[PDB]
RNA sequence: UUAAAUCCUUUAACGAGGAUCCAUUGGAGGGCAAGUCUGGUGCCAAUUCCAGCUCCAAUAGCGUAUAUU
RNA sequence: AGUGGAGCCUGCGGCUUAAUUUGCACCCGGCCCGGACACGGACAGGAUUGACAGAUUGAUAGCUCUUUCUCGAUUCCGUGGGUGGUGGUGCAUGGCCGUUGUUGGCUGGUUAAUUCCGAUGAACG
């Protein structure tokens, strides 16, 4: 059913976001 | 005593292997393709294709800082230092100062003869975040080093044992790894540190058997952002044993059959510039039918490109050794 | 090996220039 | 490069003696100092 | 396309006085010589610094004690376990000096005394320029950044006459490929001292950005308070003149090989060594005291049936 | 030699095979002198960047900038 | 007159498939053999050759898995970005064919049969 291209469908991108310092 | 020589041996011949094929790997005939480079993705242009810097990012990533404007913040924190007058002790004044809670070994080092040395820090510059620092190899030195080996860093008045990634100094949005510190250019040393603000020298040493650290490399902190995203490429490498017009069978790239129909969306390409797609895998020992764009001769070398973002190890270590006095073998 | 320099040199130039 | 081969097609349709045209066409010998 | 001449084209229809840049040239001069005259008597006078020498001598036939003893306007010889550190008074030339020594080799030693080093002079013999150790040494100055410095020749008069001339062009060439527009200096008597010690005080002095930018130290005095002898942890009481900036309390304080650590109080004793012969002024209270947190403080198929049959 | 010296000159002695006692600086595959070359690295065979080989010029000298002729 | 409508067959695509070869080639399993050079190892304490029987195997087989009998230097293990040789291919290259008339000259079996097989030269232009 998955492949190399469809697989990063299911990656997420908004868990582990460093602390942003702001200006 | 004689692994040492061993080892040596062995990294010598890393190196020479990775100077004379980048990053071409064998593949597993054990264990299946799609298993042991799960992890991976392919690209069509690896300056032009999209990469999200937020995806994936490990539990070192929650422990880290990162500004908003990293530009905007140093002219904002330099401004500061230029224009504005702290009310504390100034220039030139003989001052004692009472810090709190330091071990007595420092007293002891200061008894010995050694220089003890303190700087004010800047503000935010004692969190850690992810440093860039871009280096050069000086031909004192050519013992290989490896990518993710411990070095010593001496960064802004800084000393700290850790191990840095390699990565090409280029202009694109991604960098390629380098598995090893190649002794022509200038590289980017990627490393978990605390903040410091440019200007400052790079200097990394590597501690020998003696006791001697010897020195490397040399040049300046680039920037400090984990944006920055080191990739590890892997070539996976196979034999067009039947050539057709315009079409190929192509084998000891896979072995499974479904490793074929894992890999299937990925571009191929040739030792001899000639690009192509694959069609479909032949079954049950890894040969796949492959369209390309034209003929192919018998020495030419299917190639395959896999890319994995790559992060620095969390080896933070504050303390380094005092070295013997360097003498020149 | 080493080039020879000076007079040689160009007593070289002309043996291959104009005598043959 | 394309400049260079231009310049090239100008002086063959001139009718001179063109050096022929290879990959070496328009590629910097070396950095200048 | 080229159209002919069945086509339809037309020609078309052509159709301050001497006196006032003077004066405007002597007000900028005397604003830059101004400017000039306030960054030279900063540092090494009464009202400033003093002006750091590291001294490194770059091979191992130079005797670094005789070239101290030249260099030593009154001394106070302080002194440590190995080292020699000595103040010096020049009131005569109207300059204060802390001289500081390092062999070559010891990374740390060098590299903390450059790093808050003013000037570095540099130590020759006539024969060789400098060793391997000397090269090593001189490749690591170089990449972590480089103060003023000046070069001395310590053996040239030790020499036969008929050759010193010679001597010291080949030794000219040798420094050429690292110092390539320096002059040599000698430095074998009390004489020669003297005028090296004037070469040093007036000099153009070259600017590091890093310390510039930060309040930095050299430790003159260490002392220690331990709160709890058996828990190995105290307070320490460093002394010593303030170099870069405006140094704050409520900022961290990093110690080079030891890490970062909070400072709590800064006092203010005499001056031990000033250029012509107990109070405490800050505070630590943490209402904007940076806290040294480096990591985040938040948290139905028969038996024989193949697959392919099934 | 010279105020005294150095240098030069003059002379004993040692001092040449890879005589390693090792000549450089620039330019050439678009026109004056001189290229049907090689290998890496990317874009859609052409094509960015890097390193060489070969050739030409003058030579203890040869490039560069600026001004001027 | 049709085809394009319908059923069947067939050709290119596409879909399934281990293969549905391609502008017996394809697939699934089992045999056979696969340099020297250099250096470091084992080797007459024995390197290595052959082998019955039984079995594994879709089947048998010293070409395999057991059990010891024999042959003895006829050797066999590993690492090289070093060549390579039962290799493929072009050129010059020496020999040799074919190419651009005339007149002469029977032991054997077998069949209807001097049938069948079977042994078995000259000159002229």
């Amino acid at each position: 059913k998955w492949d190399c291209e469809s697989i990063c469908s299911t990656y997420s991108n908004l868990y582990n976001h460093p602390q942003l310092i702001k200006y | 005593d004689e692994e040492a020589e061993a080892k040596m041996l062995e990294k010598y011949k890393q190196e020479r292997l990775e100077e004379m094929f980048p990053d071409e790997v064998d593949t597993p005939r054990d264990v299946a393709a799609r298993i042991r480079f799960q992890k991976y993705r392919g690209l069509k242009s690896f300056r032009t294709s999209p990469w999200d810097p937020k995806e994936n990012l490990p539990q070192d990533y929650a422990r880290i800082f990162q500004f908003q404007n990293f530009t905007n913040t140093r002219k904002s924190i330099f401004k500061e230092v230029e224009e504005k007058e702290v009310e504390g002790a100034e220039v030139g004044w003989y001052v004692t100062l009472h810090v709190s809670e330091v071990p007595v070994s420092v007293v002891e080092c200061f008894r010995q003869g050694t220089p003890l040395i303190a700087f004010s820090l800047l503000p935010h510059e004692q969190k850690m975040s992810v440093l860039n620092m871009v280096v050069r190899r000086d031909p004192g030195n050519t013992e290989p080093v490896k990518a993710k080996e411990e070095l010593i860093f001496h960064c802004g008045f800084r000393r700290f044992r850790a191990s840095p990634l390699f990565s090409q100094h280029t202009a694109a949005d991604k960098h390629k790894l380098q598995r090893f510190l190649t002794a022509d250019m200038a590289l980017v040393a990627t490393v978990y540190a605390p903040i410091t603000f440019p200007p400052a020298s790079v200097l990394l040493f590597k501690q020998k058997s003696n006791g001697m650290h010897s020195l490397i490399a040399t040049g300046h902190l680039m920037s400090v952002d984990p944006d920055r995203m080191v990739i590890k490429r892997v070539v996976l490498s196979g034999h067009p044993f039947k050539i057709f017009t315009k079409m190929a069978v192509v084998r000891y790239m896979f072995f499974n059959r479904e490793d074929v129909l894992w890999f299937k969306p990925v571009e191929l390409r040739t030792k001899w510039g000639r690009r192509g797609h694959i069609k479909e895998p032949l079954g049950t020992h890894g040969h796949m039918k492959c369209s390309f764009d034209g003929k192919l001769k018998s020495q030419d070398t299917v190639l395959m490109n896999l890319y994995k973002r790559v992060f620095p190890k969390w080896t933070y270590d504050p303390y380094v050794p005092e070295p013997v006095p360097w003498l020149k073998s | 090996k080493k080039k020879k320099t000076g007079r040689a040199k160009r007593r070289m130039q002309y043996n291959r220039r104009f005598v043959n | 490069r394309a400049w260079v081969l231009e310049k090239k097609e100008r002086h063959r349709r001139q009718g001179r003696e063109v050096r022929p045209d290879t990959q070496y066409t328009g590629r910097k010998r070396k950095p200048r100092f | 396309h080229r159209p002919g001449p069945l086509k339809q084209q037309n020609k078309a229809h052509k159709g301050l006085s001497r006196v006032d840049q003077r004066h405007r040239a002597s007000q900028l001069r005397k604003q830059k010589k101004e400017a000039v005259l306030a960054e030279k008597r900063q540092l090494g006078g009464k009202d400033g610094p003093p002006h750091q020498v590291l001294v490194v001598p770059l091979h191992s036939r130079i005797s670094l004690p005789e070239a101290m003893q030249l260099l030593q306007g009154t001394v106070h010889l302080n002194e440590l376990g190995n080292t020699q550190n000595f103040m010096l008074l020049c009131p005569r030339l109207k300059h204060r000096w802390f001289f500081t020594s390092a062999r070559p080799g010891d990374l740390h030693v060098v590299l903390d005394m450059a790093k808050v080093a003013d000037t570095i002079l540099f130590l020759l013999d006539p024969l060789e320029g400098w060793d391997s150790t000397g090269d090593y040494c001189l490749s690591c100055l170089f990449a972590q950044g480089l103060p003023t410095y000046t070069l001395a020749v310590q053996g040239i008069s030790g020499l036969p006459l008929k050759k010193q001339i010679d001597t010291r062009k080949k030794l000219s060439k040798a420094v050429e490929k690292r110092f390539p527009h320096d002059k040599l200096l000698l430095l074998d008597t009390q004489q020669e001292a003297g005028m090296l010690l004037r070469q040093l005080a007036n000099q153009k002095q070259q600017h590091l950005a890093f310390r510039d930018r930060r309040a930095y130290l050299f430790a003159h005095a260490v002392d220690f308070v331990p709160s709890e002898e058996n828990n190995l942890v105290g307070t320490l009481k460093i002394s010593g003149y303030v170099r870069g900036q405006t140094l704050n309390v409520n900022r961290l304080l990093h110690i080079v090989g030891y890490g970062d650590f909070q400072m709590k109080q800064i006092d203010a004793p005499g001056d031990p060594f000033p250029l012509n012969p107990k109070v405490l002024m800050k505070a630590d209270p943490g209402r904007q005291e940076s806290l040294q947190a480096e990591v985040i403080p938040d948290p139905k198929v028969p038996k024989g049936t193949s697959s392919y049959q099934a």
